[PDB]
């Protein structure tokens, strides 16, 4: 087999945006074998060694004045630029959650039923999922998946309520998400 | 509308 | 005639660049007028909502007189309220594609110390820079741009191009860099009659120049 | 509020590199180094934006040469293998004979080299499969997603088999619809 040692070099140019493009930070990072050696951070305004191995590079690059000028202008020509180019399909991407309620295929809690609210296929990741019993929110006996990234520009989340279903009861899962003006609701009747 | 990359730089020798 | 007039009016004639002129507050809703000494200049526009705020006030003017030498001085737009300046001039950050090859530009030759600046001022400066460096409109004064040839109507290497003003938090807009109108400056400079002002710190330029056979 | 990362790597002796853009954890695009072209994560992205692929290839050339500089400067210190965590899940609830997609999520590993196989009932499956490139993490390890469209049935058993140097044996991760 091939058990030869490996050597890895990673580069990351990161544009961090706060309040749209109002405040921007560019962080350029060099990473050797998973350890960052040198970086340019726009809040500092020059290269700085992160480990002793990147010290020659900070010193070299800091002496190139055209290079530092380009990197300082890069918060506009690169970060704010790319933000703008992709805005419509990234920042403003809105995909509506598909919401279902189902009782669990397991009911392992004797007469305590488990109700699942599945919220799938949505973008962006900001979401609120609330369970109601007879129009009153249920906070206790709730268990969650948290946010799941599918890797295809959609999220999903599953929120499970334990309850003892009594007849007449109306259970409601309520989803609020940026893709919708008013809450999405799915009703389940005991 | 065109994506812009940052140039990777040659290390100190 | 559009070719010689585009070249000349943008790149050969001195632009107007005056600070602290006081508009005369005359009836017209399409014109501002200021003393410049012994003569007066008139800035024409088609944007009363904008211009009404500049009437009677201390303004800074910058752009191109569309009448040229020997006539009275008239221009389009180019006005901003005086008295609001940055600590030092801001080099406008620029992405430029030349025939499709990208580079970043940062130069005092395209810069402003105005908190609020006209799209015209920036676009004039850009164009004078591109002419000097890439001989965009032909027959420049620098001899640079030798390598792009002379095939276009301009006797240059380019006959296509746009400047996009890529604004941070307003809708972006672009001007055609090789537009001639009906051929005379009073026609192709009319793009500037809106007196479009931008926050000088809150944008960058994405500029393309090329040649279509 | 938002983060856009342009992330590249070069790896020796495998002599493999990648160039991608990430928006808030999702891939915008990568460059196909073989075909010299921009590949959008969702095709519709390509209708609204462009990227000049050759710029990725130029950056990779510099990355390759720099890796060689660092390999020597460090006195040939190699990477420590970090094994992947593997998760199999679906993208939405599973309904009998309603098309769905199995996700094999590979996480927290380095170096970026893996061999991933989907198996249905012991047998390898390739129909309709796809995968992401190696995606960044803030700890500089990698993520990757593999996908298998499938028709849910009670009788099928799937495995996502993952091979990585950090692992003591190939990782087989089971999934069935019950
Ligand atoms: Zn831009």
């Amino acid at each position: 087999g091939d058990t030869r040692p490996r050597f890895l070099w990673q580069l990351k140019f990161e544009c961090h945006f706060f309040n749209g493009t109002e405040r921007v930070r560019l962080l350029e990072r060099c990473i050797y074998n998973q350890e960052e050696s040198v970086r340019f951070d726009s809040d500092v305004g020059e290269y700085r060694a992160v480990t002793e191995l990147g010290r020659p590079d900070a010193e070299y690059w800091n002496s190139q004045k055209d290079l530092l000028e380009q990197r300082r202008a890069a918060v506009d020509t690169y970060c704010r630029h790319n933000y703008g180019v992709g805005e419509s399909f990234t920042v403003q991407r809105r995909v509506e959650p598909k919401v279902t309620v189902y009782p669990s295929k397991t009911q392992p809690l004797q007469h305590h039923n488990l109700l699942v609210c599945s919220v799938s296929g949505f973008y962006p990741g900001s979401i609120e999922v609330r369970w109601f019993r007879n129009g009153q929110e249920e906070k206790a006996g709730v268990v969650s998946t948290g946010l799941i990234q599918n890797g295809d520009w959609t999220f999903q989340t599953l929120v499970m309520l334990e309850t003892v279903p009594r007849s007449g009861e109306v259970y409601t899962c309520q989803v609020e998400h940026p893709s919708v003006t008013s809450p999405l609701t799915v009703e389940w009747r005991a | 509308p065109k994506y812009v990359k940052q140039n990777t730089l040659k290390l100190a020798t | 005639i559009g070719v010689g007039n585009l070249r000349n009016f943008y790149t050969k004639h001195d632009y107007i660049d005056l600070k602290g002129l006081i508009d005369k507050n005359l009836p017209s809703a399409n014109q501002l007028e200021f003393s410049t000494g012994i003569n007066d200049l008139i800035s024409e526009s088609n944007n009363w909502d904008e211009i009404s705020k500049f009437k009677g006030k201390k303004l800074d003017i910058f752009g191109i007189d569309y009448n040229g030498p020997c006539k009275s001085k008239y221009m389009y737009g180019g006005a901003t309220l005086s008295g609001q300046y940055l600590n030092s001039a801001r080099k406008i950050p620029i992405n430029l594609w030349v025939n499709g090859k990208h580079k970043t530009i940062s130069t005092d030759k395209i810069s402003t110390n105005k908190k609020l600046v006209t799209a015209q001022e920036i676009d004039v400066k850009l164009r004078r820079y591109l002419q000097e460096e890439y001989n965009i409109y032909g027959h420049n004064s620098t001899g640079k741009g030798k390598e792009y040839g002379y095939k276009s109507k301009f006797y240059s290497g380019f006959n296509k191009g746009k400047v996009l003003f890529h604004l941070n938090d307003e809708k972006s807009f672009s001007y055609d860099l090789f537009y001639t109108g009906d051929g005379v400056p009073v026609s192709f400079l009319k793009i500037y009659e809106d007196n479009k002002i931008i926050e000088s710190e809150k944008f960058h330029l994405d500029v393309e120049i090329s040649y279509v056979d | 509020e938002h983060v856009i990362i342009q992330a590249e790597f070069y790896l020796n002796p495998d002599q493999s590199g990648e160039f991608m853009f990430d928006f808030d954890g999702d891939e915008i695009f990568h460059v196909d180094m073989a075909k010299k072209e921009t590949v959008w994560r969702l095709e519709e992205f390509g209708r609204f934006a462009s990227f000049e692929a050759q710029g990725a290839l130029a950056n990779i050339a510099v990355d390759k040469a720099n890796l060689e500089i660092m390999t020597k400067r460090s006195n040939y210190t190699p990477i420590t293998n970090v094994p992947p965590e593997v998760t199999v899940l679906t993208n939405s609830p599973v309904e009998l004979r309603e098309p769905n997609v199995l996700i094999c999520f590979i996480d927290k590993f380095t170096p970026p080299v893996v061999n991933v196989t989907w198996l249905r009932n012991g047998k390898p499956v390739t129909t309709g499969v796809s995968e992401t490139v190696f995606l960044p993490r803030e700890d500089h390890l990698f993520r990757k997603f593999h996908y298998l469209p499938f028709l849910p049935s009670t009788e099928d058993v799937y495995d996502c088999r993952v091979e990585h140097w950090g692992l003591d044996e190939p990782l087989l991760k089971h999934w069935e619809f019950d």
